[PDB]
RNA sequence: GGGAGACUGGAAUUCCUGGUGUAGCGGUGGAAUGCGCAGAUAUCAGGAGGAACACCGGUGGCGAAGGCGGGUCUCUGGGCAGUAACUGACGCUGAGGAGCGAAAGCGUGGGGAGCGAACAGGAUUAGAUACCCUGGUAGUCCACGCCGUAAACGGUGGGUACUAGGUGUGGGUUUCCUUCCUUGGGAUCCGUGCCGUAGCUAACGCAUUAAGUACCCCGCCUGGGGAGUACGGCCGCAAGG
């Protein structure tokens, strides 16, 4: 396959980070994660794992021939800037940066507090 | 504290029709600024809030696009 | 509605009966009733095929319409809602604009003085019948046909309903009342709504007669049986049978569905109990 | 709530003269009309407990005014009872 | 006998010229019942903020009516029962 | 002002509740 | 945001259907039970259902006290200011009595997305019947009846008249620099915060919204435990009060 324009999806939780490259229509081309990179347990949350995942995803996308991507980011901030910088250094260029974090409108009920 | 433009007798009426008037009182995130920043009185602030949220319901303003 | 009996005799304490607030008449059309005789639980050979079933009350049968293809694109008005013993749910009488009279199962929420459209492009008012191809996804239906022109053969007892999921190719996926998922050819027809009279569960009988009149006879337990008549029988006193529980023909519990059935290699998943 | 037209006609019909508004007769007439209307409201609306509190306050006021009328005079009290069709 | 204001959104597939007779035949019921007065203004063909009923454009019409609560509720139910309407809002122009 | 008195009352109430819970069956049999 | 009834609005979680897609996903201070290679997570489209309404929104408003905020429509209670036309002491309090009364709990019948007593496992500890993690039945919701209890606290009963100021804030009338736009300034009535004299208090502190100087009425206390327990009685299907 070949696609000139694509989209990049990044989410970073408190203990994991997964990144996938998708077509503008929503279909996915390739994805990478810390687990695939080879980190287990609490080591998965470090920004270095996010950098490796982003680099692997960017390389796999360039293999299919993606030139420009748009980054959609979400979740609590763990490796946001590091992942973006790694994607930049991987050889790709980003058009726009959009932050779309799910914000409930006082629905459901959060789990009780921790002690 | 800046001055309430609506206590004047020359102030324009408030309703869910004036798209620009309603837009000037909402942040570009699509939310409503606080009375502290706005500088209007309580009655006018509530009227503006009700009007903007009614317009949002009747689909003239985005839900925080 | 549900009516509860005030206790005045030992056998009547706690009994209940459904308050018929939905009935209008007690006289079926003479032109639509057909006779019926008590079969008695036997068969052509004279043996008992199923034990402890028999006796009862001389019932008359009402002819029901389960095709709804002969009349199409002609409206009808609901006339009356009537009692029907042969089946749990109530039935309704329809007057077609062309003049013919017909019976159908009474859907939930219907009432007198209403317009039912049976067209292939009819509206979504409950009670309409139309092929699945034209029905939007997500709606609730009942009286589904297994194959085109086969008659309504599913979801007919009271309180039941089937939910229609999306569509793909020439098949539609239907939630069975018991959690299964089954595919069916879209050419077949169905009806929108749910069957009425959902208050059957709460009925409490309280008196052996109210069962005998409906025609259920005593059960007799296994452990009391003699050893010759029943595998569990025998023993001095009372015992659990001294062997794993088993049907009284020797075959134990477990698998019952014949494998390699023509639907075995096409249907999706089985029931699950008490998840 | 009662409006100008019905209030005015009640005052005109029940007042001692054409200018009194605070007369006990007018007070009782207005109170009983209000109670009738609002009881009709609560006939359809069941769980308006604040309106029930309103009922209690109005009934207490009416009873107390009738007690004062009885204390001041008896013939007027009896005439008011028979004209309004109440019991006490 | 109170003042009301009604706004109705119509799907873009309809023609601009054909809407006005539809509104007239809709409001004839009010006109014949309570001896009401009304004024009709139309201005539409504007993009919507968010997708509605798989539509992106629409027609905005504002109506002023002086009728009874029962009559306005009748109008509202009749309109909402239609399939060519998207949304309807009714409110009092007075203090309350 | 302090908390010791409240704690003591709580302890007494807890003991009484536990006693009633444990003796429920005997109380019922004796009363009925 | 005083209450009730009806209609209706979008975000979010879960589930399901259908494409893209490869081996992980979730988790804690660190790890394991768990879900997947029969196709997970992620991602796009569509659908179903239940509960609650971010930004406005605050030491702000309303209600006698519990409490009250997505929009539109219908019915409805209370309060404040002014003119002062009317009644002409009709005012306050209230033993017993009646009504309302947070959350939990009980009966009958529905609904059940998320959360989650009881109960399973996983982990730490010498022992964990707990704090931590993965699951989850009552219940949380609705209609009709119940029980009537909380640190139901301003730990300060109700009414009335008097006693230096200052500074924010909500509501309504008035007059003058006067643009007459105006937190420009002044007067007046009601509500709600903070700092302060005379006075009171053992001290902490109260201080025109008194714990001050005064009058009317009701409830309550006379050392800590025993005990808000025993007996009797009333209420309640039961818990129990
Ligand atoms: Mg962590
Ligand atoms: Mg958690
Ligand atoms: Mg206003
Ligand atoms: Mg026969
Ligand atoms: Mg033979
Ligand atoms: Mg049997
Ligand atoms: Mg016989
Ligand atoms: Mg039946
Ligand atoms: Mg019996
Ligand atoms: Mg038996
Ligand atoms: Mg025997
Ligand atoms: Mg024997
Ligand atoms: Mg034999
Ligand atoms: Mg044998
Ligand atoms: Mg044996
Ligand atoms: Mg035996
Ligand atoms: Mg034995
Ligand atoms: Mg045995
Ligand atoms: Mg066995
Ligand atoms: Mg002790
Ligand atoms: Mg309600
Ligand atoms: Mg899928
Ligand atoms: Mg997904
Ligand atoms: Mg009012
Ligand atoms: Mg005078
Ligand atoms: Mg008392
Ligand atoms: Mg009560
Ligand atoms: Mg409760
Ligand atoms: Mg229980
Ligand atoms: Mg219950
Ligand atoms: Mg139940
Ligand atoms: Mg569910
Ligand atoms: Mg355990
Ligand atoms: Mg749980
Ligand atoms: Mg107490
Ligand atoms: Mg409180
Ligand atoms: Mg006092
Ligand atoms: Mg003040
Ligand atoms: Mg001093
Ligand atoms: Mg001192
Ligand atoms: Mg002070
Ligand atoms: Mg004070
Ligand atoms: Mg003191
Ligand atoms: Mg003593
Ligand atoms: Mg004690
Ligand atoms: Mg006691
Ligand atoms: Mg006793
Ligand atoms: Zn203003």
């Amino acid at each position: 396959k070949n696609v000139p324009h694509g989209a990049a999806h990044i989410k970073s939780t408190f203990n994991n980070t997964i990144v996938s490259i998708t077509d503008p229509q929503g279909n996915v081309i390739a994805w990478a994660s810390s687990g695939h990179v080879g980190f287990k347990g609490s080591r998965k949350s470090t920004p270095f794992a996010a950098q490796l995942a982003a680099e692997n995803a960017a390389r796999k996308a360039q293999e299919h021939g993606v030139k420009k991507v748009d980054v959609f980011v979400k979740g609590p901030g763990s490796g946001r800037e590091t992942a973006i910088r790694s994607l930049q250094a991987a050889g790709l260029e980003v058009g726009t940066i959009s932050d779309v974090t799910p914000q409930p409108h006082n629905g459901c009920r959060p789990p009780k507090r921790r002690r | 504290t800046r001055k309430c433009v609506f206590c004047s007798k020359k102030g324009q009426t408030i309703d869910y029709k004036d798209t620009a008037l309603l837009r000037t009182y909402i942040s570009e995130r699509g939310k409503i600024r606080a009375r502290r920043v706005t500088g209007n009185c309580v009655q006018h602030q509530r009227d503006i809030a009700v009007a903007v949220k009614n317009a949002r319901e009747v689909a003239l303003l985005p839900f925080g696009s | 509605g549900i009516r509860k009996y005030k206790p005045t005799t030992p056998g009547r304490r706690g009994a209940s009966v459904s308050d018929f607030a939905e009935i209008t008449r007690s006289t079926p059309e003479k032109s639509l009733v057909r006779p019926l005789h008590g079969k008695g639980g036997r068969n052509a050979h004279g043996r008992i095929t199923t034990r402890h079933k028999g006796g009862g009350h001389k019932r008359a049968y009402r002819v029901i319409d389960f095709r709804r293809h002969d009349k199409d694109g002609v409206n009808a008005k609901v006339a009356h809602i009537e009692y029907d013993p042969n089946r749990t749910a109530n039935i309704a009488l329809l007057h077609y604009l062309d003049g013919e009279k017909r019976y159908i199962i009474a859907p939930q929420g219907l009432k007198q003085g209403d317009v039912i459209e049976s067209g292939a492009n009819a509206d979504i008012k409950p009670g309409n019948n139309l092929p699945l191809r034209n029905i939007p996804a997500g709606t609730v239906i009942h009286a589904v046909e297994l194959r085109p022109g086969g008659g309504a053969k599913l979801a007919r007892s009271a309180g039941v309903s089937i939910q229609l999921l999306g569509k793909e190719g020439t098949y539609a996926a239907l939630r069975m009342p018991s959690g299964e998922i089954r595919r069916v050819d879209v050419r077949c027809r169905a009806t929108v709504g749910e069957v009425g009279n959902a208050e059957q569960s709460n009925i409490n009988w309280g008196k052996a007669g109210r069962m005998r009149w409906k025609g259920k006879r005593p059960t007799v337990r296994g452990v009391v049986m003699n050893p010759v008549d029943h595998p569990h029988g025998g023993g001095e006193g009372k015992t659990s049978g001294g062997r794993h529980p088993v049907s009284p023909w020797g075959k134990p519990e477990g698998r019952t569905r014949k494998p390699n059935k023509p639907s075995d290699k096409l249907i999706v998943r089985r029931r699950r109990t008490g998840k | 709530a009662l409006t100008a037209e019905q209030k005015k006609e009640i005052l005109g019909q029940y007042g001692l003269h054409d200018t009194d508004t605070g007369s006990p007769e007018a007070q009782v007439a207005l109170l009983t009309k209000r109670i009738q209307d609002l009881t009709e409201h609560l006939k359809v609306h069941k769980h308006d407990h604040h309106s029930r509190r309103g009922l209690l306050l109005l009934v207490g006021r009416r009873r107390r005014l009738l007690k004062y009328v009885a204390q001041v005079d008896v013939a007027r009290y009896r005439s008011l009872i028979e004209r309004l069709g109440l019991r006490r | 006998m109170r003042p009301y204001e009604i706004m109705v959104i119509l799907d873009p597939t309809l023609d601009e010229r054909t809407v006005a007779p539809s509104l007239e035949t809709f409001l004839n019921v009010i006109r014949k019942d309570g001896g009401t007065v009304d004024k009709v203004d139309i201005w539409g063909r504007r993009r919507l903020a968010y997708e509605i009923a798989k539509h992106a454009e629409g027609i905005y019409a504002v109506i002023d009516v002086k009728a009874e609560p029962a009559t306005v509720s009748e109008l509202d139910r009749q309109l909402n029962l239609n399939e060519s309407v998207l949304r309807t809002k009714v409110l009092r122009t007075d203090k309350h | 002002g302090s908390v010791i008195k409240k704690r003591r009352k709580r302890m007494s109430k807890k003991k009484h509740r536990k006693l009633l819970r444990r003796t429920r069956v005997q109380r019922r049999k004796l009363g009925k």
